[PDB]
């Protein structure tokens, strides 16, 4: 059950690299891919991300992407940089300059089947590919715009493998340029037909976290980023560990995914920490399931009353007792089972694995599929029509062959979008 | 109250006791039906890569 | 915080319930369709039993007992007495009755009401209060479904002043431990009219119900007489109380009825529990001996004691199971070794 | 002698199978190399427990089992256990795909690819039997593979195999042992496809097994393994008929006779007694008259529900250890005047005894304790109808919004099925109401 990598554009590549330095911290491989660890549990299910080669070095099944090579050299002189690669690292020079049209249409079109010619690489290598996973944002170019022609393209040759994804949702509290919602709508519509799971992360969210809980006056993207690598390796611990869940990412998308369209998940992570800030005490299990519930540590700025759970995974992480856990997990639904649907009959799972992550003796990743994640598309939707109303900064689309229509058809699409979520959420 | 065949033997013995008295698809099919289940994802299968061509 | 649900709308008893329940600040309602409750206070017709007790963590409990409907139907009370030996054909506080179908054991009422009529016995019968035995079994082949024959109490206790008819109504509450108990406050549903021993076919002084009689209003506000009445008439017209002359025959054949199928309906070792509130009708004989005349599985209450029962209801069937951060009741229990 | 295959389906069928042949070989001494010292036939016979076991001229004794799973690392565990040596490479068969909890999927999709080389492994056995009875099933109800594989064998062994006879242990899905939701769809899909193919099916409620490991065996949070040791030991009981000296049940065919008159309604209600921890410092052996008034205690049974509100139509009694008919009797005449148990009319209110003198075999370093005498009653009841009222009411909820449904659609499934088993269901409902009141 193999699993491969990518990762596209400055933020793919960013918190990319920065969920390879963690899950290699936590197999124990070095930054030279040597294994360097004490227990056997941590490499009983490596090969679902990582490559054996020349002498037990392992190697990444990873493939960085990008339209410049400003961030792919960063990488590469990186921590972990000399684990990946090297042949994986495909790239322009040209950019994209926060443009959709440039990476999905014109200068990405000229540099995908130099990608795909990598994945085709590492998929026949593989005994029984699961699926494949990548990490970008949906307000720039490169991530945006090629991010979805990768996908589009990799659903064409590979249409019955689970293609997941993390990605990175603009705001204006943490924004590059004005023309992020543009880009993000149209990003949105291609992920609404061509992945199984998106881990909606709101930089708005990540920024009033680091603001308002970890005590950071003035967040950077790197930590921003602590908090997305967290929530990165959370939800593939047990994929990546032996444990009592038996599960290939198309049987736990089946588990998740009620309706295909509505497949955009709110991540969520406890106890959340900064960056250097040790804590000394660890949390009990009823803090643990409060915390992770709490809207202050989900990672798409939404607010989970303002909905209904569809469904919930949650993954307790630590030596802690299994019983007490389920008690408070079957003590949140029975005391708030308005914010459960009711056609979904036991749609809250759990799983646990004994293996907790870095500085932490306990941690829970929280995975909702709630109907309050239209508040994300409803905030881009309004962004987006704010400008588009008056057919702003539109010239930088249209001179790279785009039609107005195809804004207009995008809009429609999330508008119908936002519609299917409030369909439910009054069931 | 009466009990009866009642059969005993090294391993064991059984009886019964009564208390009150009273008062397929062919293969031809099979295989059809697994085969037209399996016309209905190519033609899925097709409308996606068609959708994909335009 | 604990949960329920609501099933019954028509449930004045319950309506009252789940009110107080609100009041408490420590009980939320749900929807009639939501899974995920601690308490059920279900419907009276195809109650899903089937459901309870298999969701994980919580305990749940319902308002009624599945199974009680044996007690609670008259063509199956008639079978549950002449059935059970705890009871018995040869019971002495139950009239004799036989089960008629619509063209069974209409031969065995035929000789059964043999010497009551050629035998100068006294000889009435209700299913309609008639006293030959043509005169009913064309009147329940005429409606359609089965009906109960039974003897009519000929000689009924009368109330002065008015020479009336009457029929008393206790209150019973059985709790998940399957406590018997009953309430200390029943009720006289009397006659008005006075009780007409010749004519039987004028139904409005020989039927005691609340629902015929609305001379309404004359003795007793709203034809219901209450105990402490009722023990004072007793003392002053025939020198003995409630007590001694009714309530001990009454505490018995309420026991002796819940005692009987007790194995039958018990929630001890199940995973889901049961209580229920029952209504016990019975009736008085010039003689002082009291006849159950039928149980009913969803009573109504008196509007005096609503507030009073629904309270106790609260206490020793609800709260005993989910506790909160002298009694109205007397417990009927009575361990004769022999 | 006439011969028995055992079939194990999926993930939770396998991992039984395991638990069950482990027991088989410490209830007739067979070792983990396949050795048998007291059998003196040396390579064949047919003694009693050969229907469960061929024989090689080398000595070897090895289960007329298949192990079937559309995934490689459950049964990879065979392979590599500790009774490797029991099994042939040709009776473990595995895919390289799950079938994801997708009934669709293992049914049409992934079942195709693979239903023709279990059934050529199968045959492979079929033609070592001297006079084949039929086949022993297990699996889940809530699997792709154990519902929707099973559901696609159970159809063609009919065809192969029209006249032997086809027995089913099947797992119903409990929410405190899976991470699934879409099982009640899973679970109605199978039971309509395989219900016209099953002649006497035994239903265990993880949920049952879960509590009774927490209430009785003390453990806090039950695993599959102890699941399963606990189940392996009700099968060996109502298989122990096959496999021993005696005269109730000698063969499938009679399982069907004593326990089903009506071919639809063929899902008897196991109750087991006593479950004793091993850990239990203190004991009081239990006597007779305990061990079968448990069997009408809720609390034992392998599905939770209620006899009382129901009808019987039939019940064995399978006792193990020491046991003689006067006790037997002599309970039954106390439990009949204490309980409520109300046979159908055209049915006799009776009871067909087993016993077996040897008492129930432990796994050594297991979490069950010795006992001098133990039982598992066969009961037809409609009482058990009432899982199916549980698992119809969560497939309406889903079903009406048509949650899930396309995850099936996607793999060729019709919208249709899901409404033709739904309605098959409420027939079955309907039947088991018109027996019970
Ligand atoms: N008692 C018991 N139940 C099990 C066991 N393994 C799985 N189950 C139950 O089986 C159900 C899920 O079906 P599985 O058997 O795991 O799936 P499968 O048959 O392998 O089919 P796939 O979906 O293709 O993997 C859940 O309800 C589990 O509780 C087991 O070892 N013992
Ligand atoms: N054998 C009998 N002898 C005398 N009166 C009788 C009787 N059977 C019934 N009654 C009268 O019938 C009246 C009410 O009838 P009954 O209670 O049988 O029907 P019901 O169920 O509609 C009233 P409830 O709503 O309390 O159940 C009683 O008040 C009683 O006077
Ligand atoms: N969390 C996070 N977000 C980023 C980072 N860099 C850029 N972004 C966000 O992504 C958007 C810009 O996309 P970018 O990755 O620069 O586009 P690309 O490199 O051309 O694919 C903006 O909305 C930023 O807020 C980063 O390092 N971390
Ligand atoms: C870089 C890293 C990661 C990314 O996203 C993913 C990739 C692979 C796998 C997963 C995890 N998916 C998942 C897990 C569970 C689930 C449904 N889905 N239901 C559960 C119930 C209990 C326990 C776990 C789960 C996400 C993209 C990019
Ligand atoms: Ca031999
Ligand atoms: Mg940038
Ligand atoms: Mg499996």
């Amino acid at each position: 059950r193999e699993i491969v990598h990518i990762q596209a554009g400055q933020c793919g590549n960013q918190i990319g690299a920065k969920f390879w330095e963690v899950i290699s911290d936590e197999h124990g491989i070095d930054p030279t891919g040597s294994y360097h660890g004490d227990s056997d549990l941590q490499l009983e299910r490596i090969n679902v991300y990582y490559n054996e080669a020349t002498g037990n070095k392992y190697v990444p099944r990873a493939i960085l992407v990008d339209l410049e090579p400003g961030t792919m050299d960063s990488v590469r002189s990186g921590p972990f940089g000399q684990i990946f690669r090297p042949d994986n690292f495909v790239f322009g020079q040209s950019g994209a300059g926060n443009n959709w049209a440039k990476g999905h249409y014109t200068e990405g079109a000229e540099l995908v089947d130099s990608v795909l010619d990598v994945v085709r690489k590492e998929s026949e290598s593989c005994d029984c590919l699961q699926g494949f996973q990548l990490t970008h944002s949906l307000g720039g170019g490169t991530g945006s715009g090629m991010g979805t022609l990768l996908i589009s393209k990799i659903r064409e040759e590979y249409p019955d493998r689970i293609m997941n994804t993390f990605s990175v949702m603009p705001s204006p509290k943490v924004s590059d340029t004005v023309v992020e919602p543009y880009n993000a709508t149209l990003s949105v519509h291609q992920l609404v037909e061509n992945t199984d799971e998106t881990y909606c992360i709101d930089n708005e969210a990540l920024y009033d976290i680091c603001f308002r809980t970890l005590k950071l006056t003035t967040p950077t993207y790197g930590d921003l980023n602590h908090l997305v690598s967290a929530t990165m390796s959370g939800v593939t611990t047990c994929l990546r560990f032996p444990g009592q869940l038996n599960a290939d990412l198309r049987k736990l998308a089946v588990n998740m995914v009620p309706f295909p369209r509505l497949h955009f998940f709110m991540p969520g992570f406890a106890p959340l920490t900064s960056r250097g800030s040790q804590q000394y005490r660890a949390l009990t299990v009823p803090e643990l399931t409060q915390q992770m519930f709490d809207s202050k540590n989900m990672m798409a700025a939404c607010d989970p009353r303002h909905g209904r759970y569809l469904t919930v995974a949650a993954i307790f992480r630590g030596r802690m007792s299994m019983k007490e856990v389920d008690e408070q997990m079957l003590n949140v639904q029975n005391k708030n089972s308005s914010y459960f649907v009711e056609w979904i009959p036991n749609n809250v799972k759990t799983a646990v694995c004994d293996i907790p992550p870095r500085g932490l003796k306990m941690s829970a990743t929280f995975i909702g599929n709630s109907t309050a994640i239209q508040e994300l598309f409803k905030r881009i939707s309004e962004q987006f029509t704010a400008m588009f109303r008056r057919k702003a900064f539109l010239h930088w689309y249209t001179g790279e062959g785009m039609d107005e229509m195809e804004f207009t058809e995008a809009e429609s699409n999330m508008n119908d979008l936002v519609s299917e979520y409030q369909q439910y959420q009054d069931a | 109250m009466e009990v009866i065949e009642l059969n005993k033997c090294t391993s064991g013995q059984s009886f019964e006791v009564i208390l009150k008295p009273p008062s397929d698809p062919s293969l031809e099919e099979i295989q059809k039906k697994l085969e037209a289940a399996e016309e209905r994802r190519k033609y899925q299968e097709a409308e996606l890569l068609k959708h994909l061509a335009e | 915080m604990y949960t329920f649900v609501v099933r019954d709308e028509n449930s004045s008893v319950y309506a009252e319930v789940s009110r107080l329940l609100l009041a408490t600040g420590q009980w939320k309602r749900l929807r009639k369709d939501n899974p995920r409750f601690n308490l059920m206070l279900g419907e009276r017709n195809r109650l899903p039993f089937g459901r309870l007790g298999h969701e994980p963590g919580l305990v749940q409990l319902v308002n009624y007992y599945r199974g009680a409907d044996k007690l609670c139907r008259k063509a199956s009370l008639v079978k549950l007495i002449k059935t059970s030996p705890e009871l018995s054909e040869s019971c002495t506080w139950f009239p004799e009755s036989y089960v008629i179908y619509p063209t069974d054991e209409r031969e065995v009422f035929l000789a059964a009401y043999n010497r009551r009529r050629e035998g100068r016995e006294g000889n009435v019968w209700i299913a309609l209060i008639s006293s030959e035995a043509s005169e009913l079994l064309d009147f329940i082949d005429e409606q359609g479904q089965v009906h109960v024959i039974q003897k009519y109490l000929e000689k009924p206790l009368l109330l002065e002043p008015g020479h009336r008819k009457f029929d008393i109504r206790s209150w019973v509450l059985v709790d998940h431990l399957y406590n018997i108990y009953l309430y200390r406050e029943g009720v006289l549903r009397t006659s008005s009219e006075p009780y007409n021993s010749a004519n039987f076919q004028d139904k409005t002084c020989h039927l005691t119900n609340h629902c015929i009689q609305k001379n309404y209003g004359r003795y007793e506000e709203g034809n219901e007489m209450f105990f402490e009445e009722f023990n004072q008439y007793l003392m002053d017209a025939l020198n003995t109380t409630l007590e001694n002359s009714i309530l001990l025959q009454i505490k018995h054949i309420i026991r002796s009825c819940l005692m009987c199928i007790e194995p039958a309906i018990s929630t001890k070792h199940l995973h889901y529990q049961s209580f229920q509130l029952f209504g016990f009708d019975f009736m008085v004989d010039e003689e002082l001996k009291v006849w159950l005349i039928e149980v009913n599985g969803a009573p109504a209450c008196a509007q005096k004691l609503y507030a009073e029962l629904c309270q106790g209801i609260v206490d020793v069937a609800i709260s005993s199971v989910f506790p909160l951060a002298t009694s109205i009741f007397i417990k009927l229990h009575h361990h004769h070794h022999h | 002698m006439r011969e028995c295959i055992s079939i194990h389906v999926g993930q939770a069928g396998v991992q039984i199978g395991n638990a069950c042949w482990e027991l088989y070989c410490l209830e007739h001494g067979i070792q983990p190399d396949g050795q048998m010292p007291s059998d003196k036939t040396i390579g064949g016979g047919d003694d009693s427990f050969n229907t469960f076991f061929s024989e090689t001229g080398a000595g070897k004794h090895v289960p007329r089992a298949v192990f079937v799973d559309l995934e490689p690392t459950v049964i990879d565990e065979v392979r590599t256990g500790t009774y490797r040596q029991l099994f042939h490479p040709e009776q473990l068969i595995t895919g390289k795909e799950d079938a994801a909890n997708n009934y669709a999927r293992g049914h049409y999709t992934i079942g195709k690819e693979i239903i023709d080389l279990v059934l050529d492994r199968i045959r492979k056995l079929a033609d070592q039997c001297t006079g084949l009875q039929g086949f022993l099933v297990f699996h889940s109800f809530g699997g792709g593979t154990g519902s929707g594989f099973t559901s696609l064998l159970m159809e063609r062994l009919s065809v192969d195999y029209g006249k032997k006879s086809k027995l089913e242990f099947s797992i119903y899905p409990a929410p405190q042992v899976s991470t699934a939701v879409v099982e009640p769809y899973n679970s109605i899909l199978t039971t309509h496809t395989t219900l016209e193919h099953s002649d006497c099916a035994f239903m265990v409620d993880n949920e049952a097994i879960y509590d009774i490991c927490r209430r009785n065996l003390d453990i806090e949070r039950p695993t599959y393994t102890n699941l399963n040791r606990l189940i392996s030991q009700i099968v060996s009981s109502i298989t122990a008929s096959l496999r021993f000296d005696g005269a109730l049940n000698v063969d499938l065919t009679e399982f069907q006779t004593n326990l089903v008159p009506y071919p639809r309604i063929h899902f008897p209600l196991a109750t087991y007694a006593p479950v004793i921890s091993a850990e239990k410092a203190y004991h009081e052996q239990l006597s007779v008259a305990e061990i079968t008034n448990a069997c009408f205690e809720p609390a034992n049974q392998m599905v939770k529900c209620d006899p009382r509100h129901g009808k019987y139509m039939a019940c064995c009694l399978l006792y193990r250890g020491d046991v003689v008919p006067k006790d037997v009797n002599a309970a039954i005449a106390t439990i009949k005047t204490k309980r409520s148990i109300q046979f159908v009319d055209w049915c006799p209110t009776g009871f067909k005894v087993g016993i077996n003198y040897q008492p129930p075999t432990v796994v050594p370093g297991g979490d069950l304790a010795k006992v001098q005498r133990a039982v598992c009653m066969l009961s037809n009841t409609t009482a058990i109808a009432e899982a199916w009222a549980r698992l119809d009411h969560k497939f309406d909820l889903m079903y009406a919004k048509r949650a899930f449904v396309h995850w099936y659609v996607g793999e060729g499934m019709e919208e249709g099925e899901f409404s033709e088993a739904r309605e098959d269901m409420a027939a079955l409902e309907k039947d088991y109401e018109e027996v019970g009141v």
